[PDB]
C-alpha cells in the first residue's frame, strides 16, 4: 500500500517527508482551530453574565421591614 | 522480615513458600525419583503408542476412563445413610421447596386480599 | 521444554532461578534503562556476597528469607513477553495448526494441485514406515529393566538409523502456520 | 384423518417388500411425502376444530405436533443409516417396522377424541421404544435403562387409567368435546384431591417432573441415535399435550393442587441446569437441558393462562427441534471417537468448521436467542408467570443466566481450543450429516417468520 | 506483520554482536564454539545474564530448564533458529 | 457553596429548606405586589411544542429562537441575537430566583431576631 | 387514501408550515429532494402505474362473511348440546371482535401519542379516556376466565358482578 | 440509584486505569469511566447532554484505539507501556492523532468534547444532587487527565524500549487515512453538531466564576 | 514483494557510554566498587535520532508555532476586511 | 411519499447486502474487505440525507 | 465505471423497492406511517388553508 | 490446572495433563477457563478486608450525602399557566386553585 522501507536495526527509523508534513499540518489546525475559537467565542469558557451578590441587595428592593413594622 | 503471606482455598501457598522442598532428605530425594520414574514410563507407554504409524484411532486413557466411572457410576454402591449425608440430604432437597413455597403463598395471599378488598388498581391489565 | 525434567532441583539452579525471577520483577519496577543498569548491578552485588559460602544449611537458610522477600516485593503486574505463557499472544497461532494427518483425507481433486508436495509426503511416510520398526527395537534393547527411569531418548547410534520417536518432532506445525 | 394414517400403514409393506439395498431410499422418500401431506392441517379455525370423524379431529395443538412428528421419521432414517450398516437386512427392516409403528401410534395419540382411546396409544407407543432401546443400544445399562423407562411410567399411567373409568361412570362420555362443553366444578374434596392426583401423575411423568426425572438420563444416554431422537422430540411432548387436554376438568382444584409441582419446577429447573455445568457426558448434558426446559413447560401449564398456553406450545415445538439437533451433533462425534465424553475430542472447530457452524447455531438456538420461536414460547411463560407472582422474575433469570452458561461451555469445550493429538481418525463431515443438520435447523428459523402456527389454540 | 524472514546467519551475527557488547569478553578471543564457562572464565550468574541479553534482544524468552544448558554461542543460535522454524 | 456550609455546619433554620420554599406570603414584604409578565400564550406556545420543562417565562424568545433555525437553516451562525436574548432573559430568572432565596433568608433572619427579642422582653 | 375509514381512524387536518427562507443562501434539502424524486419518485410512480392498469385489465371481487345471530349461552337449557355448541361459538366469534377493537382503541392512542409531539399529555387525553373505557369494558367481561374459558364461564362471572352490584344498590338505598 | 451508580463507576475505573501498564487496558478503564459520566448525567435528568457525549466519545475513543492499535503493530504485537519509548519523533502522525484524541477526551475548549464534557460537569454542579456523588465525578476528571497524561508520558517521551530490530512504520494509505477521518471529526464535530441541533433544555447561564472554572482547573 | 535487501548491522565499537546517563550510573557505581557490564548494549537508545528529546508541554504544543501564525494572518485579514 | 422515510429504511437494508453474497464468489477473493468498507460508506453518506431533514 | 454500477446496484435498485413498498403498501394500512406535526410558530402561514398565525405580544426589547 | 507448569510438555498442552496420569475428581471445575486457585500477591484475607472495606465506604458516603446533599442558593423554578396544570396531566373540568408568581 505504502513505500518500501526497511528495518534499520538500533538506528532512528527510516522518515517520508509525507508523514512529518501531514501530521504538522493536522496539529497546527488543531491549535489554529482552537485560537480561533477562543478569539470570536471566548464566553463559552470564562462565562458572559456577571453573577450577582446577594449581600449587595439592599432591604428595599428585596422586601425587608426594620424589625419593628411586622 | 517483611509481612507473611498467609496461603487460602483458593489463593493456595506458592511453591517457593513451602518449607517441605527445603527439607530435604534422602527418603524425599527417593520419593522423587520414583514418582518421576512413575511418570517416565507412563510417557514411555503413551509417546511409544502414539509415534506408530499403524494406529488409526484413539489411544484409550485408562485414567479418563476411571474419572467418568467414579464420577458417574460408581457413586451410588458407595453411599452410606449417614447422619451428615441424611441432613444434607433432607436440607438442599426439601428446604428450598418450603421456602420457595412459603414465599409464593405469602405474596398470593396478600394479592388476593388486596383484589378482594379492592385497593389493587388493575388497570389496563387485560393479558394474563 | 524442549529437554527433560529431573527428579528434583539443585540448590544453585534454585538460585539460578530466583536471580532471573528478581531481576525480571525488577526491571519490571525499574522502567527506565539506566536505573534498572544501576538497580540490577546493586543486586548482583547483593548475590555474589554469599557466592563462596560452604554451609549448606546457612546457605538454604538463605535464599528462604530471599524468596519471602522477593514475594512481598514482587511487582503484582511484571512484563511479560507476549507469546510467553502469560502474555498477550500466548497462544494466539493454535486455531491456525492443523495436523499434518489431515492431508490424508485431502479429496483427490485438490491433491491434484501441489503435486511434488504430495510426491515428498509419500517419500516421508516410507522413511517413517521403515525407520519405526528399527527404532522400537532399538528403544527395547536400550531400555533399562523395570521401566525407564528419566524421560530423555537416546540418539541415533548406528548409521541408517534415526532417532527414535522423531516423526511428531520433526512433523510440528509450525509457529505461525498461516 | 386416515389421508394420513392408512399411507404411515402402507410403508410397512413398502418397507418389507423392498430389495435389500432400497430401504432407506424408499422409506426416506415416503416419509418426506407423508410429511409434506401431513402439512395440510396446519390450516386450523378460530372455531372449535376440525372434527373429521367420530374418532379423530385436529386442533391448532395438534396439528404442529404431528407435523413435528411426521417431519421427525426421515431425519432419524437419515441418522440410523450409519450405525446400522452392518446390520442383516432383516433386523434393518425390523427397526424401521419400529420406527414406523412408533409413528403410527403418536400420530393417532395426538388425534384421538377419546380419553380411553388416547390412554390406549399413549401406553402403544411404550412398546417400540422399550424395543428400540433394549435392542439397538451400545452399552450393557441399555436394559437397566428399559426397566426404568418402563416401569416409571406404568407407575403413573395405571391409576390414570382407574380414574378415567370412573370418570366415565359419573359423567358417562370421555370424548373430549363432551367433556369441555359438560364441565363442572370439581369440589376440594379427598377423593377429589385422589381425582386430580390420579389424573395429573401419569403426564407428569413423562414430561418429566423434576421429582421423577430419574429415568430420562439413563433412556437418553442409552438407546441409540434415533431412540434420543424420538425421545427428546415428540414422546416428552406427550405429557404436555395431555395435561393441557385434561385440566379442563380439574379446575378449581388446580389452584390449590399445582402448589408443590410449580415448587418442584421452578426449583428443578435451577437445579437441572447447574447440573448441566458439571456433566461429562454429551448426552446426559443435554438430556438435563430438555428437564430444564420441560420444567418451564410444567410450570405454564399448571398456572393455565392464555399467555402459558401459547408459551408452553411454542416451547414444545421449539425445544424438540433442538434437542433432536443437539443429539444428532453429539453422535456424529460419537461415531468418530466411541467414546461419547465431552472433554475427550477437543478444538474440532479446526478440523470441522461447518459441523463447527452447525455446532454453534443449535447452541445458540438452546441459548433461546431472540427471535427464535425458542424464546418465543419462554418469554411468553416468563410473563406469565409474572403475572402470576412477581418472584418467579428471580428464578426464571437465573435459568436463562445457567443455561446461557452451560450451552456456551459445551460449545467452547467441543469446538474450541487444541484439538487432541492423538485422535487422527477423525474423518471430514459426510453429505448425509450436514443434511440432517440443515433439516433440523431450517425449519426453525422458518417457523419464527410464522409463530401463530405454533402458538396453539388459545392464538 | 512484515516481519523478515531472518535467517541463521542474521541469527548469528546478532547472538556475536550482543556478545561482543559485553565487555567481561574480549571480542577478538571470543568464537562460535567458545565455551562459556572454560574457554571465556564465566560464572553461572553471568550465563544467566547472557540468557536474559538474549531474550531482550529476540523478544522471546527461554525456559529456565533449556536455558540453564546453552554454553556456547552456537548453541544459542540452534535453539533460537529451533524456536523459529528458521530453514538455512 | 458557602450557604451549604452555614446550613450543615451551623444552625439549620437560620436559612431556608429549598424543598418547602417559600415558606411566608408573597406580599408579607411590601403591598406593591406586582404579578409577573407572560408573553407566549397556551396555544402558540403549545404550537411551537417546546417541552414541558422549557415551557417557562423565558418562551417567547424560545420561540424566536426556533424561527429562526428553522428559517435561516444552511447558516447555522446567521441568529445569534436571538440566542443572546434567550440566555439574558434566563438570566435574569435565575436572578430572580437568586433574589427569592435572599429575601426569604434574611425575612428568617429577621423572624428569628423578632422572636428573640420577644423572648428577652418577656424575661425581663 | 380509501383504503380504510377515515372515521375509524380519525387524523387532524395536519397543517403545514410554509417555507420563509431568510436568506439567499441556498439549502441542501430542497435540491437534494428535487433529485429524490426524479430518481426514485417517477419510475416507482411508472412501474405502479403499469401494475394498476394490468390489475384493472383483470378485476374480480372478493366479499366479508356475514353471520347472523343465534341464542345465547342464557336461552340454553342445561345439557342441550347443539344449542350450546352454537352460542359458543357465536360467543367466541364476539370475543375475537372485542379484541380487534381493543386493537383499534390502541392503534389510535398510539398514532396520537406520535403524532402530537411534546404536547401528547395533553392532546391526547381523549384517546386515553376512550382506552380507559374501553379496557374497563373488556376487562370486566374477560380478565379472570383463564385457559379453558367459556362462555357459560362468562355468564357466571358478569352473574356474580350483577349480584355483588345488586346488594351495593339495595345497601345504598336502606342506608 | 442511576447517578450513584455512575459516580462510583467513574471513578473506580479511572482509579484502575491511572496504574496500568497494557495500554488497551488503559483506553477500556477509559471507557468505562465515560460510560459512568453518562449514567451520572443521566442520574441528573440530562438525557440529550449523555446522547451528546455518546456522541463525540465516539469519535475521540475509536481514535485513541486505532493510535493504540497503530503503536502495537508497529512494536511486533507489543502491548506494554515499559517496553515502547520515544514515539513523539519515530512515528508522528500517530504522536499528533493521539495528542489530539487526549486533549478532546481530558477536556480542552472547543474541540469535540468539550462541547459535551464542559456541560456535564457544569450541570452536575448546578444541580440538586448528592455531594459523594459530585466530589466523585471531580475526582474522576482529575483521574481522567492522570491516565492520559500517563499513556503520553510512558509511550512517547523517553528513550526507546523497544528491542532493537526497528521495524516502525506508518507509511500506508489506509491506517493514514482511516486515522485523520476520525481526527477531523474529533476536532470540528463537536462545534458542528452542537451548533445544528435544536435546544433541548435550559441552559446555566449563570454562575461563580470560579464554579464555572472547575472543571479546567481539576484537570 | 518483501524486504529482502541483505541487512547488515552498525559497527558494535560505535556503542560509547560516554555523554549518556550510562555513564552517571558507571559513576556511580564506582563509588561502591561495583561496575556495568551490559552498559554498552544499551547505547544505541541514546546515541542516534534518540538523542534529542522533547517535553510534555513541548509535546501538548507540538503545532502551535504554525498555527499561531495562521491565526494571526487571519485576524488580520478579518480586521482589514469588516474595516471597509 | 416523504423522502425521509424511504432514507432511513434504504440505510438499513443496503447495510445487509454483503451478507446476502456472503455466500457469492466475491467472498472467495480478496476483495471481499474492500467491498464491505464500500458498502458502509455509501450507507453512511446516504444516511447524511435524513441528518440534514431533521436539521 | 466501477462505483457507478456499484451505486445503481446496491443503492438505487434497494431504494426503488422500498421506496414503492413503502408508497404503495405499507401507507395503505392507516397508522403505519406516523408524522411528527410540525412546529407552528407566529406569523407562519400554513399551505392546506392559507391563513396567517397571529405573531406575539410586542414584548418590551431592550439589549 | 492453571498452577501446573506450563513450559513442561504435556501431552495435552492446553489441558496441562499427561495421559496415563490419576485425574482429580473436580477435574472440569479447574480447567483454566474456571476457578482457579493460583497463588495471590496479596493474601485472600487482606484482599477480602480491603474490597469489602471501600465498597462499605462507598455506600456510607452515599447515604450520608444523600443526607446533606447540594444545591445553589435560588428558590423553585417558576412556571406560568397554574404550574402549567392543563399540560401536565390536565382535567380541565375542575378548575384548580391559581397560584400567582411573584415578581422581584
Ligand atoms: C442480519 C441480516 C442478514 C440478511 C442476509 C440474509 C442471511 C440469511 C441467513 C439465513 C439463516 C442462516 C442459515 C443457518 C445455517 C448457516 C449457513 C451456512 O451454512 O454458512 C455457510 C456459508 C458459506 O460460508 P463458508 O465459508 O463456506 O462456511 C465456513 C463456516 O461455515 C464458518 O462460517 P462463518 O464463520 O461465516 O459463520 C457462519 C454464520 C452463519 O451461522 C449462523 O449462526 C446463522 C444463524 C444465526 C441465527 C442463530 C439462531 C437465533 C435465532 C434467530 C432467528 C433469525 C431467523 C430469521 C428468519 C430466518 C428465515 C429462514 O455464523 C455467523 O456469522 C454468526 C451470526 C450471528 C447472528 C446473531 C444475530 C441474530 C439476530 C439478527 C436479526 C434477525 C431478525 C431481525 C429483525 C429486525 C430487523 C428486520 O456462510 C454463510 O452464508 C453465513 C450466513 C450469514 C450469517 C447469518 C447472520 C444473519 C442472518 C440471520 C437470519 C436471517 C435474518 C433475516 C432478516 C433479514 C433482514
Ligand atoms: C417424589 C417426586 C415428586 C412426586 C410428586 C409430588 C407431588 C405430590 C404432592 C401432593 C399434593 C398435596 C396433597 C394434599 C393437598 C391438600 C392440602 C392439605 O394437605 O393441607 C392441609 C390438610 O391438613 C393436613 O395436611 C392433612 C393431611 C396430612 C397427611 C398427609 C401426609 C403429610 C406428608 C406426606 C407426604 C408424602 C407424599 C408422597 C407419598 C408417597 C389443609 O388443611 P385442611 O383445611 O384441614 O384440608 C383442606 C382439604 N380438604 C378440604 C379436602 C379436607
Ligand atoms: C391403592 C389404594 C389407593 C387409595 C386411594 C383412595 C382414593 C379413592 O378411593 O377415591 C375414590 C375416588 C372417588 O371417591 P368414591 O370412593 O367413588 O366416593 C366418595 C364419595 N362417597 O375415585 C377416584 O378418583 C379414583 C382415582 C384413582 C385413585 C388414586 C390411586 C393412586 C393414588 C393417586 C395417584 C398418585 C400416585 C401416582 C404415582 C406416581 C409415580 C410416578
Ligand atoms: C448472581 C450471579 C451468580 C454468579 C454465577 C456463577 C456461575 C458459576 C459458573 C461459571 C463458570 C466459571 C467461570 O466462568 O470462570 C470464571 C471466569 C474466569 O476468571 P477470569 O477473571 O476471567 O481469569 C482469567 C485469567 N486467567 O470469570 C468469570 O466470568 C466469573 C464471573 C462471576 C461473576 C459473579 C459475581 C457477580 C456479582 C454481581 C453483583 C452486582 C450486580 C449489579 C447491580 C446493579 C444494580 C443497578
Ligand atoms: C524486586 C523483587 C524482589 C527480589 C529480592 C530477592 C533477594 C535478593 C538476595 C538473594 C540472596 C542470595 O544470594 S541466596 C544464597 C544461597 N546460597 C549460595 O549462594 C551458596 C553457593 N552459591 C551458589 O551455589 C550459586 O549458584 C553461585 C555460586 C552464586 C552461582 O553458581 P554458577 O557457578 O553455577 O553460576
Amino acid at each position: 500500500g505504502g513505500v518500501h522501507i526497511e528495518p534499520r536495526y538500533r538506528q532512528f527509523p527510516q522518515l517520508t517527508r509525507s508523514q512529518l508534513i501531514q501530521a504538522e499540518f493536522f496539529s497546527a489546525t488543531m491549535w489554529f482551530w482552537i485560537l480561533w475559537r477562543f478569539w470570536h467565542d471566548s464566553d463559552a469558557v470564562l462565562g458572559h453574565f456577571p453573577y450577582p451578590d446577594p449581600s449587595q441587595w439592599t432591604d428595599e428592593e428585596l422586601g425587608i421591614l426594620p424589625d419593628d413594622e411586622d | 522480615s517483611f509481612p507473611k503471606y498467609k496461603p487460602s482455598r483458593l489463593a493456595t501457598l506458592p511453591a517457593t513458600l513451602d518449607p517441605a522442598e527445603y527439607d530435604i532428605s534422602p527418603e524425599t530425594r527417593k520419593a522423587q525419583a520414583e514418582r518421576l520414574a512413575i511418570r517416565s514410563r507412563l510417557k514411555r507407554e503413551y509417546l511409544l503408542q502414539y509415534n506408530d504409524p499403524n494406529r488409526l484411532g484413539v489411544i484409550e486413557d485408562p485414567a479418563l476412563i476411571r474419572w467418568t466411572y467414579a464420577r458417574s457410576a460408581n457413586i451410588y454402591p458407595n453411599f452410606r445413610p449417614t447422619p451428615k449425608t441424611s441432613l444434607l440430604g433432607a436440607l438442599f432437597g426439601i428446604g428450598p421447596l418450603f421456602f420457595w413455597y412459603y414465599v409464593f403463598k405469602t405474596d398470593r395471599d396478600k394479592k388476593e386480599k388486596l383484589i378482594q378488598e379492592g385497593k389493587l388498581d388493575q388497570t389496563f391489565n387485560i393479558s394474563y | 521444554a524442549f529437554s527433560a525434567p529431573a527428579a528434583y532441583l539443585t540448590h544453585q539452579q534454585k538460585v539460578l532461578r530466583l536471580y532471573k525471577r528478581a531481576l525480571r520483577h525488577l526491571e519490571s519496577w525499574c522502567v527506565h534503562r539506566d536505573k534498572y543498569r544501576y538497580f540490577a548491578c546493586l543486586m548482583r552485588a547483593r548475590f555474589d556476597e554469599h557466592k563462596n559460602e560452604k554451609d549448606m544449611v546457612k546457605a538454604t537458610q538463605l535464599l528462604r528469607q530471599a524468596e519471602e522477600e522477593f514475594w512481598y516485593g514482587q511487582h503484582p503486574q511484571p512484563y511479560i513477553f507476549p507469546e510467553s505463557p502469560g502474555g498477550t499472544s500466548y497462544e494466539r497461532y493454535e486455531c491456525y495448526k492443523v495436523p499434518e494427518w489431515c492431508l490424508d483425507d485431502w479429496h483427490p481433486s485438490e491433491k491434484a494441485m501441489y503435486p511434488d508436495y504430495f510426491a515428498k509426503r509419500e517419500q516421508w511416510k516410507r522413511l517413517r514406515r521403515e525407520s519405526w520398526e528399527r527404532e522400537v527395537k532399538q528403544l527395547q534393547e536400550e531400555t533399562p529393566p523395570g521401566g525407564p527411569r528419566t524421560e530423555a531418548l537416546p540418539p541415533a547410534r548406528k548409521e541408517g538409523d534415526l532417532p527414535p520417536l522423531w516423526w511428531h518432532i520433526v512433523t510440528r506445525p509450525r509457529e505461525r502456520p498461516m | 384423518m386416515l389421508k394420513i394414517i392408512i399411507p404411515t400403514t402402507m410403508l410397512l409393506p413398502m418397507t418389507w417388500m423392498s430389495k435389500h439395498n432400497m430401504i432407506w431410499i424408499n422409506a426416506t422418500v415416503h416419509s418426506l411425502l407423508i410429511s409434506l401431506i401431513s402439512l395440510s392441517l396446519l390450516n386450523q379455525l378460530g372455531e372449535n376444530s376440525l372434527n373429521f370423524s367420530l374418532t379423530f379431529f385436529s386442533d391448532s395443538l395438534s396439528a404442529p405436533l404431528l407435523v413435528l412428528t411426521t417431519w421427525l421419521l426421515p431425519l432419524m432414517l437419515m441418522a440410523s443409516q450409519s450405525h446400522l450398516s452392518k446390520e442383516t437386512t432383516t433386523r434393518k427392516k425390523l427397526y424401521i417396522t419400529m420406527l414406523i409403528l412408533l409413528q403410527l401410534f403418536l400420530i393417532m395419540t395426538f388425534t384421538a377424541t377419546e380419553l380411553i382411546l388416547f390412554y390406549i396409544l399413549f401406553e402403544a407407543t411404550l412398546v417400540p421404544t422399550l424395543i428400540i432401546i433394549t435392542r439397538w443400544g451400545n452399552q450393557t445399562e441399555r436394559l437397566n435403562a428399559g426397566l426404568y423407562f418402563l416401569f416409571y411410567t406404568l407407575a403413573g399411567s395405571l391409576p390414570l387409567l382407574v380414574a378415567l373409568v370412573y370418570i366415565q361412570n359419573t359423567t358417562g362420555s370421555l370424548n373430549f368435546l363432551i367433556i369441555h362443553y359438560w364441565s363442572h366444578p370439581l369440589s376440594n374434596s379427598w377423593s377429589n384431591i385422589f381425582m386430580w392426583l390420579a389424573c395429573i401423575m401419569a403426564f407428569m411423568v413423562k414430561m418429566p417432573l423434576y421429582g421423577l426425572h430419574l429415568w430420562l438420563p439413563k433412556a437418553h444416554v442409552e438407546a441409540p441415535i434415533a431412540g434420543s431422537m424420538v425421545l427428546a422430540a415428540v414422546l416428552l411432548k406427550l405429557g404436555g399435550y395431555g395435561m393441557m387436554r385434561i385440566t379442563t376438568i380439574l379446575n378449581p382444584l388446580t389452584n390449590y393442587m399445582a402448589y408443590p409441582f410449580l415448587m418442584l419446577s421452578m426449583w428443578g429447573m435451577i437445579m437441572t441446569s447447574s447440573i448441566c455445568l458439571r456433566q461429562t457426558d454429551l448426552k446426559s448434558l443435554i438430556a438435563y437441558s430438555s428437564v430444564s426446559h420441560m420444567a418451564l413447560v410444567i410450570v405454564a401449564i399448571m398456572i393455565q393462562t392464555p399467555w402459558s398456553f401459547m408459551g408452553a406450545t411454542a416451547l414444545m415445538i421449539a425445544h424438540g427441534l433442538t434437542s433432536s439437533m443437539l443429539f444428532c451433533l453429539a453422535n456424529t462425534n460419537y461415531e468418530r471417537v466411541h467414546s461419547r465424553t465431552m472433554i475427550l475430542a477437543r478444538g474440532l472447530q479446526t478440523l470441522l468448521p461447518l459441523m463447527a457452524t452447525w455446532w454453534l447455531v443449535a447452541s445458540l438456538t438452546n441459548l433461546a436467542l431472540p427471535p427464535s420461536i425458542n424464546l418465543i414460547g419462554e418469554l411468553f411463560i416468563i410473563t406469565a408467570s409474572f403475572s402470576w407472582s412477581n418472584i418467579t422474575i428471580i428464578l426464571m433469570g437465573m435459568n436463562m443466566m445457567i443455561t446461557a452458561l452451560y450451552s456456551l461451555y459445551m460449545l467452547i469445550t467441543t469446538q474450541r481450543g487444541k484439538y487432541t493429538h492423538h485422535i487422527n481418525n477423525i474423518k471430514p463431515s459426510f453429505t448425509r450429516e450436514n443434511a440432517l443438520m440443515a433439516l433440523h435447523i431450517l425449519p426453525l428459523l422458518l417457523l419464527t417468520l410464522n409463530p401463530k402456527m405454533i402458538l396453539g389454540p388459545l392464538y | 506483520s512484515d516481519a523478515p524472514p531472518l535467517t541463521l546467519e542474521a541469527i548469528k551475527d546478532r547472538v556475536l554482536y550482543v556478545l561482543k557488547l559485553y565487555d567481561k569478553i574480549d571480542p577478538e578471543k571470543l568464537s562460535v564454539n567458545s565455551h562459556f564457562m572454560k574457554d571465556l572464565g564465566l560464572d553461572s550468574l553471568d550465563q544467566v545474564e547472557i540468557i536474559m541479553a538474549m531474550e531482550d534482544e529476540f523478544g522471546f524468552e527461554i525456559p529456565d530448564i533449556d536455558a540453564e544448558k546453552l554454553m556456547c554461542p552456537q548453541e544459542i543460535v540452534d535453539y533460537i533458529a529451533d524456536k523459529k522454524d528458521v530453514y538455512e | 457553596g458557602a450557604h451549604l456550609a452555614r446550613r450543615y455546619l451551623g444552625d439549620a433554620s437560620k436559612e431556608p429548606d429549598p424543598l418547602r420554599m417559600p415558606t411566608f406570603p408573597p406580599d408579607y414584604g411590601f403591598p406593591e405586589r406586582k404579578e409577573r409578565e407572560m408573553v407566549a400564550t397556551q396555544q402558540e406556545m403549545n404550537d411551537a411544542q417546546l417541552m414541558l420543562q422549557q415551557r417557562d417565562y423565558c418562551a417567547h424568545y424560545l420561540i424566536q429562537l426556533l424561527k429562526c433555525k428553522r428559517d435561516s437553516f444552511p447558516n447555522f451562525l446567521a441568529c445569534k441575537h436571538e440566542q443572546h436574548d434567550w440566555d439574558y432573559c434566563e438570566h435574569l430568572d435565575y436572578v430572580k430566583r437568586m433574589k427569592e432565596f435572599e429575601r426569604e433568608r434574611r425575612l428568617l433572619q429577621r423572624k428569628k431576631r423578632r422572636e428573640q427579642r420577644e423572648a428577652e422582653m418577656a424575661r425581663g | 387514501p380509501d383504503s380504510w375509514d377515515k372515521d375509524v381512524y380519525p387524523e387532524p387536518p395536519r397543517r403545514t408550515p410554509a417555507p420563509a427562507p431568510q436568506t439567499s443562501l441556498p439549502n441542501p434539502v430542497t435540491y437534494l429532494t428535487k433529485i429524490f424524486d426524479l430518481l426514485v419518485d417517477r419510475p416507482v410512480t411508472l412501474a405502479r402505474e403499469f401494475i394498476e392498469q394490468q390489475h384493472a385489465k383483470n378485476r374480480y371481487y372478493y366479499y366479508h362473511r356475514e353471520f347472523r345471530r343465534v341464542p345465547d349461552i342464557t336461552e340454553c337449557e342445561e345439557k342441550d348440546i347443539l344449542c350450546m355448541f352454537e352460542a359458543e361459538m357465536q360467543w367466541r366469534r364476539d370475543y375475537k371482535v372485542d379484541q380487534e377493537i381493543v386493537n383499534i382503541i390502541q392503534e389510535r392512542l398510539k398514532a396520537c401519542q406520535q403524532r402530537e409531539g411534546e404536547s401528547y399529555r395533553q392532546n391526547c387525553a381523549k384517546e386515553l379516556e376512550q382506552f380507559t373505557q374501553v379496557s374497563k369494558a373488556f376487562q370486566d367481561r374477560y380478565s379472570d376466565l383463564g385457559a379453558h374459558y367459556s362462555a357459560r364461564k362468562c355468564l357466571a362471572k358478569q352473574k356474580q358482578r350483577m349480584l355483588a352490584e345488586r346488594k351495593a344498590a339495595k345497601e345504598a338505598a336502606a342506608a | 440509584m442511576t447517578l450513584c451508580l455512575g459516580a462510583i463507576t467513574t471513578l473506580f475505573t479511572a482509579l484502575c486505569a491511572i496504574t496500568q501498564n497494557d495500554i488497551k487496558k488503559i483506553v477500556a478503564f477509559s471507557t468505562s469511566s465515560q460510560l459512568g459520566l453518562m449514567m451520572v448525567t443521566i442520574g441528573i435528568n440530562q438525557p440529550h447532554l449523555a446522547f451528546l457525549h455518546i456522541c463525540m466519545h465516539a469519535f475521540f475513543k475509536a481514535m485513541l484505539f486505532m493510535c493504540s492499535g497503530s503503536i502495537i503493530h508497529s512494536l511486533n504485537d507489543e502491548q506494554d507501556i515499559r517496553k515502547m519509548g520515544g514515539l513523539y519523533k519515530a512515528m508522528p502522525f500517530t504522536t499528533t492523532a493521539l495528542i489530539i484524541g487526549s486533549l478532546a477526551l481530558t477536556g480542552m475548549p472547543y474541540l469535540t468534547g468539550f462541547y459535551s464534557k464542559d456541560l456535564i460537569i457544569e450541570a452536575v454542579n448546578m444541580s440538586y444532587t448528592n455531594a459523594w456523588a459530585l466530589l466523585m465525578t471531580l475526582i474522576a476528571t482529575s483521574l481522567t487527565a492522570a491516565y492520559s497524561t500517563r499513556i503520553i508520558f510512558f509511550a512517547f517521551l523517553g528513550k526507546p524500549r523497544f528491542p532493537p530490530l526497528v521495524l516502525i512504520n506508518e507509511n500506508n494509505p489506509l491506517l493514514i487515512n482511516s486515522i485523520k477521518r476520525l481526527l477531523i471529526g474529533s476536532i470540528f464535530a463537536g462545534f458542528i453538531i452542537s451548533n445544528n441541533i435544536p435546544p433541548m433544555t435550559v441552559p446555566n447561564t449563570t454562575m461563580p466564576l470560579y464554579m464555572k472554572m472547575t472543571a479546567l482547573i481539576v484537570t | 514483494e518483501h524486504g529482502h535487501s541483505k541487512m547488515e548491522l552498525p559497527d558494535y565499537k560505535q556503542w560509547k557510554i560516554e555523554g549518556t546517563p550510562l555513564e552517571t550510573v558507571q559513576e556511580k557505581l564506582a563509588a561502591r566498587g561495583l561496575r556495568d557490564p551490559w552498559g554498552r548494549n544499551e547505547a544505541w537508545r541514546y546515541s542516534g535520532g534518540f538523542a534529542n528529546n522533547v517535553s510534555f508541554v513541548g509535546a501538548l504544543l507540538k503545532g502551535f508555532k504554525w498555527g499561531f501564525a495562521a491565526f494571526v494572518v487571519a485576524v488580520g485579514a478579518e480586521y482589514y476586511l469588516e474595516s471597509q | 411519499m416523504n423522502p425521509f422515510a424511504s432514507l432511513t429504511l434504504t440505510t438499513l437494508t443496503i447495510l445487509t447486502i454483503p451478507i446476502m453474497m456472503s455466500n457469492s464468489n466475491i467472498y472467495k477473493t480478496n476483495l471481499y474487505p474492500n467491498y464491505v468498507k464500500t458498502t458502509v460508506s455509501y450507507a453512511f453518506t446516504l444516511s447524511l440525507v435524513p441528518l440534514l431533514m431533521f436539521m | 465505471y466501477r462505483h457507478s454500477i456499484f451505486a445503481v446496484t446496491h443503492v438505487l435498485i434497494p431504494v426503488w423497492i422500498i421506496h414503492y413498498y413503502l408508497k404503495y403498501h405499507v401507507t395503505a394500512k392507516p397508522y403505519t406511517v406516523v408524522e411528527r406535526k410540525p412546529r407552528i410558530f407566529p406569523g407562519d402561514t400554513i399551505l392546506e388553508t392559507g391563513e396567517v398565525i397571529p405573531l406575539m405580544k410586542e414584548f418590551p426589547d431592550q439589549h | 490446572q492453571q498452577e501446573r507448569d506450563p513450559w513442561y510438555d504435556w501431552d495435552h498442552p492446553d489441558l496441562r495433563l499427561n495421559w496415563g496420569e490419576p485425574i482429580h475428581w473436580d477435574l472440569d471445575m479447574y480447567i483454566r477457563n474456571r476457578v482457579d486457585t493460583s497463588p495471590t500477591p496479596v493474601s485472600w484475607n487482606t484482599m477480602c478486608k480491603h474490597l469489602f472495606g471501600f465498597v462499605a465506604f462507598m455506600l456510607f458516603m452515599f447515604w450520608v450525602g444523600e443526607i446533606y446533599p447540594s444545591y445553589q442558593p435560588v428558590g423553585p423554578k417558576q412556571y406560568p399557566y397554574n404550574d402549567l396544570y392543563l399540560e401536565r396531566g390536565g382535567d380541565p373540568t375542575k378548575e384548580p386553585e391559581p397560584v400567582v408568581h411573584y415578581e422581584i
